[PDB]
């Protein structure tokens, strides 16, 4: 199962 | 280390040729398990291991809007990144990354990963404390003062050692006969000669799994490793995988010469000779 | 800065004319991830190839493994031929059933 986070995070 | 599971994304920018790509796999040990490809007629997280095919609808709706979020997510780090390198809309470049965790013969994490790349090159990653990163660059220490900010580490770390470890084990339970199954390598020696004064002796591992493997020559039980032609480890597309190793003998000395070859799946390592 | 693939062409299984088989082409090493591969069957392009998904080593470089069912033979002649954004012409690797 792949990392599901509210906000994915960006650069 | 017992296990892994590993996801890896990459995303394409292709200029000229619509949105970038994005495509994530996803592993136990050497065993794909899951895939999605942006460019796909419907995309969605796919099945690529019996195993994992008794998820349900749940499962593989929530690994899609996943995947779909992360693919605009690393499209907008595409536009970020070249602003970061002061580069021009109309070249193409790739952001890479893994994440996983590996987990000992009890099940507990061993170790989590979160590493990026961007052209092929190191651009952060966090670091086996899972609480703080190192940047390879000054673009990169950037996206760290952000992701210190927000507090990112804390978010992998407990994904990293809460579900990542959780479902590694579902899935090494639910694929027990093969996950779990070290398959040795069949192995033997072939001669080839070169020349009157000179043959080739290769040591060969077939349909082994997995992929680790060590494979040497000795020469009067010295390790030739500089001169031993390895190539790397092969997949047969059974799951399993093949590898030699080869040294270039004089005529008359093969005798000499012994391969051994290290697996977990051997209860001991094995001495060939031709 | 960019990488050139190594190309290994092989077999699935020790080859044995006259029974079906798979021929392999593996493309590893590579950077960036857009590659042109073929298999050929005495110089010409064998239109049933399958490839594995998009991954990568440790080291960020790509791997694919592309692959169709033969039956080889002590006559027919295979070979993979590779593009790739680090090479001035296609490269042709033929298959060698001891290698």
């Amino acid at each position: 199962k792949g990392f599901n986070p509210e906000v994915i995070p960006m650069f | 280390g017992s296990h892994s599971m590993r996801y890896f994304y990459t995303a394409m920018s292709r200029p000229g040729r619509g949105e970038p790509r994005f495509i994530a796999v996803g592993y136990v040990d050497d065993t794909q398990f899951v895939r999605f490809d942006s460019d796909a007629a419907s995309p969605r997280m796919a099945p690529r291991a019996p195993w994992i095919e008794q998820e349900g609808p749940e499962y593989w709706d929530g690994e899609t809007r996943n995947m779909k979020a992360s693919a605009q997510t690393y499209r907008e780090n595409l536009r970020i990144a070249l602003r970061y390198y002061n580069q021009s809309e109309a070249g193409s470049h790739i952001i890479q990354v893994m994440y996983g965790c590996d987990v000992g013969p009890d099940g507990r994490l061993l170790r989590g990963h979160d590493q990026s790349a961007y052209d092929g090159k190191d651009y952060i990653a966090l670091n086996e404390d899972l609480s703080s990163w190192t940047a390879a660059d000054t673009a990169a220490q950037i996206i760290q003062r952000k992701w210190e900010a927000a507090r990112v580490a804390e978010q992998l770390r407990a994904y990293l050692e809460g579900l990542c470890v959780e479902w590694l084990r579902r899935y090494l339970e639910n694929g027990k006969e093969t996950l779990q199954r070290a398959d040795p390598p069949k192995t033997h020696v072939t001669h080839h000669p070169i020349s009157d004064h000179e043959a080739t002796l290769r040591c060969w591992a077939l349909g082994f799994y997995p992929a680790e493997i060590t494979l040497t020559w000795q020469r009067d039980g010295e390790d030739q490793t500089q001169d031993t032609e390895l190539v790397e480890t092969r997949p047969a597309g059974d799951r399993t995988f093949q590898k030699w190793a080869a040294v270039v003998v004089p005529s008359g000395e093969e005798q000499r010469y012994t391969c051994h070859v290290q697996h977990e799946g051997l209860p001991k390592p094995l001495t060939l000779r031709w | 800065i960019q990488r050139t693939p190594k190309i290994q062409v092989y077999s699935r299984h020790p080859a044995e004319n006259g029974k079906s088989n798979f021929l392999n082409c593996y493309v590893s090493g590579f950077h960036p991830s857009d590659i042109e591969v073929d298999l050929l069957k005495n110089g010409e392009r064998i239109e049933k190839v399958e490839h594995s998904d998009l991954s990568f080593s440790k080291d960020w470089s790509f791997y694919l493994l592309y692959y169709t069912e033969f039956t080889p033979t002590e006559k027919d002649e295979y070979a993979c031929r590779v593009n790739h954004v680090t090479l001035s012409q296609p490269k042709i690797v033929k298959w060698d059933r001891d290698m």
